[PDB]
This record gives structure tokens, C-alpha cells and sequence, in this order.
């Protein structure tokens, strides 16, 4: 690869994959710049732990992850290493030790349909917590009491995946964050994504 | 798989009149259902969505509810403007499609 | 809000016939549109939606062979090709607006239609 | 150099309304900014604390946030509480001292 | 934690205002107490803050000279007066505590009133 | 060495004390007395700048002659040759109360590394992107200044050490 690192291909993407599958991108094999990624609208939150986000090009990598998802206003800071929450205990687990960045921006352009955008969804219960840095995809009833429920949305037993639409009558709050994780490693083998 | 609910309602018109909408666990008790009516010569019109609500603009005479897999309606009283057949419908990840019933028409006594 | 559609002329069997949608009153790009069919003997039946923004649609694992579902944007209007019509398709057409916008196959258990529209006679 | 915003801001009840405050260099931008809950005839209270924090007991439904020069906060569902004043509350550098906003009333609609 | 004022007293112009609140229920040495008034009817208004482990009191520039600030740490309370009240300055006064302690000028960013006392309403 | 030692307030991280010039150990029991060249036990057998400061029970071992770290590389860079004493000793029940104590700063983001000996009471915001920010520290734009705040809940490593480097 002699051109740059398809960040355009995973930051402009026309779809983006929802909270409970969140979309696991390599980048490898690729010289990589990280100097075009401010040309977006200006970040609610653009926060790397371990790494400035002025060294970028300097130091050298031997792989990139991306995650992408989008979440509401309420819970962005949820989205932490250490953090308690909805999405930061059930959906994505950041561990307490994460070399990245996390990039999370405003979309409420051509993100939100208005009258509802069901698109989206997020799992609100679950058996237990999640291990960190994984995700999964669940189409079963979740119960909760002394009886097992087998497949009737009923009482004391409920369907885990939950919507929330994005309309433009809404504030802040309730608006939908594009969000992005960019993961880095240590140096276990020979160097390949590197800067220019 | 396909809905089933029964063609005809009996039932003397002045009291409520009860019909029900049967189905399997693929298709109910994980989606919600909803209710139709079809006017002669008109399109279907919303009775029920998130199995307990009531749009603005329909009576509120009208209740059903869901109570495993099979969802029960609860009509209340019978007048000309109530004689069409009422639908009933619901969503099955099985077959990837919007399943419909057959149809319930009833008539007074 | 305002949803008619076009009529439909009766047909022999072994030819394409068009049956054309049109909205109006709200914004067509953001809303779904579903095909729904009302032939005598049996209920309604679901065959596919559009998104008015992308080629994305979806069919149903009955009508595979037999429909094709295409959209525009200049007249904001959908259209829909019946292909290879048989005696069973004799039925009238309904057009239904359904609120929000799903476009995914565990999006559609809230998808509850809004607004339908008046038949057009289809017989073979 | 004081914090300015809108006296009222009307919204109805159900769904969120924003209160916006807009202020100066030394003011906003460079120095953290608070926002303070008065209950009518009694003492105020922490509500929004360093932007992106809440105190212990506040329901998690107060979002309020800055990005230039000006912090707005948005309050979701009006029913008996958010009828109170809201106060924009930052420091000052250049007059060291802290200064407080003019005071916003927020009603149903 | 609880932060008591004292009474509601009236003063006549061109007298001085005895204005008292007493801690109770923490370290009283390990929290800065401020001072926030309140106009009836306009926005609020601050005062200044005491170290309560030594003497300093910083001011606003508006009342630089026309108010006098000491700590009792015998009967754990502080006091406050004004010089030459007028009937601008006919107000309820608050004192409050901010979490954590600093004395300098440039460190209030992490300042806070957490707790406040109850009002005590002074008129012309 | 009772002026410096004994002072009641000590300064912060980035604007350090410079004093100009008893016994010593009548005090708490120190955390690291190193000295270098000039050796502990011949020293009372044997200009002098007396630089005071407090310092995070952690980052106490970045004092030392020619290493990097955090405070280090922005605060406080002693120079690759070096011949004081660094003498640094617990204080925790005069400089840490609950709540925290948010006097004692710390400078943390920097353009670069500073020259040896130096301090800079600044806070013009830094630039982390490539849009100027003139006085706007919103995203991607951060002051300089943090503060630690030290309470008796946290353990030993993050207990405020008053520390003194007595560079001969
Ligand atoms: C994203 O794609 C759109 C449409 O092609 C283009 O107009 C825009 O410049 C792209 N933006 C970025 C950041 O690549
Ligand atoms: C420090 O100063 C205080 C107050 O003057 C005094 O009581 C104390 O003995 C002094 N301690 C030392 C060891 O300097």
C-alpha cells in the first residue's frame, strides 16, 4: 500500500453498525498519516488515553482497530475506561488499561429520520456484565424471575433489544453521536502501519 | 408460520363481544401485534399498536391485549360502523415477512 | 396526510404491468413504503419495502421471481413490476406508508404502517 | 465580563428543552462552568458539575455541555420539578471573583 | 453536613449588619466557606471566601474596602459585617461551602459551592 | 535551613521556590535522602540553591539526574550533571485534608521538553489539533494547569511529599 490508510472508508461510511454489533476494522499492512481526520465536524469528544494526539505520526504501530457505533447524548461519557453505565457494562467494555483515541461526533444531519430511525438498537438486560472488548448478538427472551418464560413476551420476561429513533424535535441529549474507537497494541511484532 | 383467528364473531349487538388471534412463538410473544379493520371498498385503518395503545383519532371503546401466544380483542357494543371484518397482524423473524391473518366478520343479531 | 395511488388496467397473463405509488404532504426520503395485496379467499399479503434514499430493498420468500421494486426522486414516486402474473394474482394493490424507518430484518417488529391508500383492480 | 442568557425559555411537557448560556474568554472556554438549581424560596443546589458530571441523586436526565464560548444544558420531561431557576455559574479570571448568570425561569407549555 | 445562619434582623442605613453562620457535623478547618448574596428578584452575587486555618480573605473588586471578615474557630463560626449599608445592598446572604480547600487566586476552576445555609434576609 | 524547611506553604509543581543560602534529620524520617557526588555521611565533614516544591508520592523517583517521566520533562529538569542532595519527606497531616487540597498544581501539557533549571508560570491554553485556539479551551484544546487534589483515602503513593533538592 502505497497511498494512505482507508480512515475515509471507516469515518465516511454511509451506514454504521449499531451498539450491540459493533463493527470490529483492521487496518494493517498500510502507511498510515492520522493528519486527515479534523477535516470532520468539530468532535463532542476527542479524548485518547495513553497516547497524546499529537505523536501519532512519530510513533509507530503494528496494528490498528476501529470500532464504530452510535449512541445517545446521555451516555457518551459512558463510554470510558472504568466507567459504570448501560452501554459501558452490557454492550461495550473498555478496559482500564486502552492506548487509543475515542472520537465521538454530531450526525443529526443524515443520521436521523424524522417521525423515527428504528435502525438502532442497544441490549438493556442481561445475564451478567461483559468481558472487555467483545460484543454479541442475542434473539432470545430474557427472564428475570423464578420461571423460565422460553419465548412469551409476558410478565417478568422481556425481549433484551431495545430501539430508540432519532428525531429531529429532539435536544441534545437524545441526538445520535457517531462514535468511534481507535485501538493501537504494544510492539510484538516487526512494525508495518507506520507514519510517512 | 401463517396467523389464525376465526371468520365469524357471535354476539348479540349491546355488549361486548370478544375475539381472539392465535399464532406460534416464532411469530408472537417475541414481536408485538397489531389490529385492522377493513371498511367495503377502503383501506385498513390502525386499532392497536405496542399491543396496549390507541392512536389519536380512533374510539376508545376498543381494547386488546396479548396473553401469550395467542392475543385477545375486546370490542364493546355492536353498531353498523363496527360490522367490518377486523385483521390482525404481527411480524416472524422465521420467515422474514409481515404475517397477516385471515379475517373475522361479524354480524348482529 | 395525502397518499393515492394510480389505477391499474386488467391484464393477460404473460406480460409486465406497472403499478405506480405517489406521495405527498411529509418528506419521501424519510418514511417506508410497503406493497401489500388484498386477493379474494385469503387476507392481506406482504411482499417487500423500499428506502427511498438507497438501493437497499428487501422481498419476501414468496414473491421472489415475480416482483421488481424500484424508486425515484424527481416525482417522488415508487414503482413496483409484476412479472409472470398467474390466475392467483388477481387482487388490488395497496400502497402503505409505515411510520419510522427500518431497513434491517430485526428492525421490522416495530414497524407499524401509518397511512394506506385506495386499491387498484389487477385481474388476470 | 458577567455571564448573559435568556431570562425564559418555554418548552412543553414530555420531551427536552435547552437553556443556553453564553459567555466571554476568561469566562467560558478557559475556566469550567457550573450549573445551579434554585428551589423557590430556598437555598441552591449543585445540578451540572465540570460539564460532563452529576452529583449523587440526580436523576440521569440533565445534560449539559459546552464547546466554544457558550454552555448550553438540556432538560428532558417538565412535570413538577424543572419549574425552578437555573443559574449559569463560572470563573472569572479577569476580575477574579465568580460570577453568576442573570437567572432563568423555565415553565410548561 | 449542615450550615446554620442567624436570624433575619433589620438595620437602619449608615449602620453595620452582624450576619453569622455556624458549621457542624464536619472539619471545620479543611473546607473554605464562601459567600453568595441575593437581591430579591435579580441574579447572584459573590462575596469572597475564608482559609479557615489561617488569614486570608480575598474580596471582589466591588466590595475590596467596604467589608470586614473574620473567623471564630473558638465557637466554630464565622462572621461577616458591611460598612455603610445602602439600599442597593438590601439582600438575603448565603454562606456555602466549596469542596476541597485552595487559597490562591488562580484555583477556583475546581470550586464548587456544595452545601449552602439558609437565607437570612437584610432590608434597608 | 529553618526558613525552607519549616515553611508553612509550600509552592506548587511549575513555580518552585528559589532560596538562596543546623541539622537536618531532627524531622520526619525521610522518604529519599540521594545525594550526588558530594556523599550523605561526608557532608558535614565537608552557593547553594535550596529548590522546594511538593511532588506526588509516585513521581518522587523522577528526580534524579538525566531521566524522563512526566513532571520531569515539564516542570522540574535537573541538569545531566548534577552534585546537590534531593531530601524528600512524608507530610500528610499538614498538606492533605478531605475534600482534597487543589492548591498544589502541576503543569502538564507542553510544547517540549524545557532546558535544565527552568520554570514557567504560564497558562495560555495548548494547541492539540491544527485549529488555532486563541483563548477557547473546548475540544482538542486543554489547559495546561491540573491539580491533584490529596486526600488521607488515598494510599501511600499518592500522599503530597514536601520535597527540597539542595543543589550545591
Ligand atoms: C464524505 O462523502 C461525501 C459524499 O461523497 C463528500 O461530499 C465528503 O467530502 C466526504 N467527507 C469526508 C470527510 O471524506
Ligand atoms: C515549625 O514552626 C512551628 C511554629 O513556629 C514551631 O512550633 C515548630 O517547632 C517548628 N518546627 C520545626 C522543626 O522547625
Amino acid at each position: 500500500i502505497t497511498n494512505l490508510c482507508p480512515f475515509d472508508e471507516v469515518f465516511n461510511a454511509t451506514r454504521f453498525a449499531s451498539v450491540y454489533a459493533w463493527n470490529r476494522k483492521r487496518i494493517s499492512n498500510c502507511v498510515a498519516d492520522y493528519s486527515v481526520l479534523y477535516n470532520f465536524a468539530p468532535f463532542f469528544a476527542f479524548k485518547c488515553y495513553g497516547v497524546s494526539p499529537t505523536k501519532l505520526n512519530d510513533l509507530c504501530f503494528t496494528n490498528v482497530y476501529a470500532d464504530s457505533f452510535v449512541i445517545r447524548g446521555n451516555e457518551v461519557s459512558q463510554i470510558a475506561p472504568g466507567q459504570t453505565g448501560n452501554i459501558a457494562d452490557y454492550n461495550y467494555k473498555l478496559p482500564d488499561d486502552f492506548t487509543g483515541c475515542v472520537i465521538a461526533w454530531n450526525s443529526n444531519k443524515l443520521d436521523s429520520k424524522v417521525g423515527g430511525n428504528y435502525n438502532y438498537r442497544y441490549r438493556l438486560f442481561r445475564k451478567s456484565n461483559l468481558k472487555p472488548f467483545e460484543r454479541d448478538i442475542s434473539t432470545e427472551i430474557y427472564q428475570a424471575g423464578n420461571k423460565p418464560c422460553n419465548g412469551v413476551a409476558g410478565v417478568n420476561c422481556y425481549f433484551p433489544l431495545q430501539s430508540y429513533g432519532f428525531r429531529p424535535t429532539y435536544g441534545v441529549g437524545h441526538q445520535p453521536y457517531r462514535v468511534v474507537v481507535l485501538s493501537f497494541e504494544l510492539l510484538h511484532a516487526p512494525a508495518t502501519v507506520c507514519g510517512p | 408460520p401463517v396467523l389464525t383467528q376465526p371468520p365469524s364473531a357471535s354476539g348479540p349487538p349491546g355488549q361486548s363481544v370478544s375475539i381472539s388471534c392465535s399464532g406460534s412463538r416464532s411469530n408472537i410473544g417475541t414481536n408485538f401485534v397489531y389490529w385492522y379493520q377493513q371498511l367495503p371498498g377502503a383501506a385498513p385503518k390502525l386499532l392497536i399498536y405496542k399491543n396496549d395503545q390507541r392512536p389519536s383519532g380512533v374510539p376508545e371503546r376498543f381494547f386488546g391485549s396479548k396473553s401469550g401466544t395467542s392475543a385477545s380483542l375486546a370490542i364493546s357494543g355492536l353498531r353498523s360502523e363496527d360490522e367490518v371484518d377486523y385483521y390482525c397482524a404481527a411480524w416472524d423473524d422465521s420467515l422474514s415477512g409481515h404475517v397477516f391473518g385471515a379475517g373475522t366478520k361479524v354480524t348482529v343479531l | 396526510v395525502q397518499l393515492v395511488q394510480s389505477g391499474a388496467e386488467v391484464k393477460k397473463p404473460g406480460a409486465s404491468v406497472k403499478v405506480s405509488c405517489k406521495a405527498s404532504g411529509y418528506i419521501f426520503s424519510d418514511y417506508n413504503i410497503h406493497w401489500v395485496r388484498q386477493a379474494p379467499g385469503q387476507g392481506l399479503e406482504w411482499m417487500g419495502w423500499i428506502s427511498p434514499d438507497s438501493d437497499d430493498t428487501n422481498y419476501a420468500q414468496s414473491f421472489q421471481g415475480r416482483v421488481t421494486m424500484t424508486r425515484d426522486t424527481s416525482i417522488t414516486t415508487v414503482y413496483m413490476e409484476l412479472s409472470s402474473l398467474r390466475s392467483d394474482d388477481t387482487a388490488v394493490y395497496f400502497c402503505a406508508r409505515s411510520v419510522g424507518y427500518c431497513s434491517l430484518n430485526s428492525c421490522q417488529r416495530w414497524m407499524w404502517f401509518d397511512t394506506w391508500g385506495q386499491g387498484a383492480l389487477v385481474t388476470v
